[PDB]
Order: C-alpha cells, then sequence, then structure tokens
C-alpha cells in the first residue's frame, strides 16, 4: 500500500509521499500510469507555477476567482483519474485548498 | 540584530510590516532571507497548510517551523533540486543533532515562498 498526495507546490512535482521514509515530491514518471495522465498532471502543476510572482511572492495568485475555481475543479478530476489508474494498491488523497 | 536586518531590508526596497515577519537572516553569500506569516498562496501559512503534517510526523511542532526552515535555507547546503531536477532547491540541514533535507523556494527579494521535508 502506498499513499500518494496530489497537491501543487511551486517548482515541485504535484505528487507527494506521506510517510517519513518517502517525504518529498514524486515524478509522475515514477508511477504506473498512462502518458496522457502524466502529461495532464504536469500541465496542472505548470498552471500553479504560473501564479508565482517571483520578484514579490506575497502578490502571488490567480487572475480571478473563477480561474482559481477552475484550477481546483481540474485537480479534483485529475485526482479521481489518478486513483482509477493506480487502483487499490495506492491511496490517493487530493489537497484541494489553494 | 533583527533591527539591523530590518534597516537593510528597508534600504534594499522591501516593503514589509515587522509584526508579519517571523524570521530573517543572511545566507552564506550575504543574501537576506526572510519569512512572513503569509497566506495560502505563500509564506509560513502556505508551508503549514500544505506540508505541516510532515513536521508533525518528525516531531517538529508548528511553532518551530519558522526557525527550522530559516536554518535550512540560510545555513544548509544544496544537495539537489525538486521538480525535473531544476526546481526547488533541497538543503541538507540539522535538526536536534539529526540530519534532514528541507527544500525551500525563495523569491528574488529573499521572501520564503514554500518549503517541504524530504526523506
Amino acid at each position: 500500500m502506498k499513499e500518494i498526495k496530489l497537491m501543487a507546490d511551486y517548482h515541485c512535482y504535484p505528487l507527494w509521499g506521506t510517510t517519513p521514509d518517502d517525504f518529498g515530491d514524486i515524478s509522475p514518471d515514477e508511477l504506473p500510469i498512462s502518458l496522457g495522465l502524466k502529461n495532464s498532471l504536469e500541465a496542472w502543476a505548470k498552471r500553479y507555477d504560473a501564479i508565482l510572482n517571483t520578484d514579490d511572492p506575497a502578490l502571488s495568485g490567480f487572475k480571478s476567482v473563477e480561474e482559481e475555481k477552475l484550477f481546483i475543479d481540474d485537480g479534483y478530476k485529475l485526482a479521481e483519474l489518478l486513483q482509477e489508474e493506480l487502483g487499490s494498491a495506492y491511496k490517493v488523497i487530493y489537497h484541494a485548498d489553494y | 540584530t533583527t533591527k539591523s536586518l530590518f534597516k537593510e531590508m528597508t534600504i534594499q526596497g522591501i516593503k514589509f510590516t515587522p509584526e508579519n515577519v517571523v524570521g530573517a537572516a543572511k545566507d552564506n553569500s550575504g543574501k537576506i532571507i526572510f519569512l512572513e506569516k503569509g497566506n495560502s498562496k505563500s509564506g509560513l501559512q502556505h508551508i503549514v497548510e500544505e506540508h505541516g503534517d510532515q513536521f508533525a510526523q518528525i516531531g517538529v511542532s508548528e511553532a518551530r517551523i519558522p526557525d527550522v526552515v530559516m536554518k535550512a535555507v540560510t545555513d544548509g547546503k544544496i544537495v539537489g533540486y525538486q521538480g525535473a531536477g531544476a526546481g526547488r532547491p533541497i538543503y541538507e540541514t540539522m535538526i536536534d543533532g539529526k540530519k534532514y533535507n528541507i527544500a525551500v523556494t525563495v523569491g528574488s527579494n529573499g521572501y520564503v515562498v514554500g518549503a517541504n521535508l524530504r526523506g
């Protein structure tokens, strides 16, 4: 059994281990999933990286409330696809708060 | 002193409220690094809401997160990068006599954006 947390963080892969032995981000390429899902997960992480204001990070954010909603909406759908592709050998938990 | 660092942050053009600052120090190359209370998008609250459970599991209380993250990024040694190998730097650091790796993203102005433990 392995827990995988789906969660975007700046300049990280959007997948995380949840025990002290495997803390840290996880490349989608390390998981037994489809190329399409790997690409979708990396596209979602790229959208989060884009909200970072690197020169003044306190100003980071989405362009609108609706853009944030769409980002969170899409993460739910990716988490559900990830759980389906990984089956019962993995437990997916989605971090929904941004 | 923190008062001297605040004067230096001020002259370099950083706009900040002292009560929002929870850590500030220089790294070994003289860059001022500082951590603010923040919100879900950046800073301490972003670290805690995203990765606070990591610290809980290794016995580091929430109140200690600022000091631990600050020590990593100002005194730690870069040993790798997250993401595809060019993302968030991973700092080797020491917590209570034990070695840990802590990855930390910092803005160009020294503001600590986010951080996480590694195995």
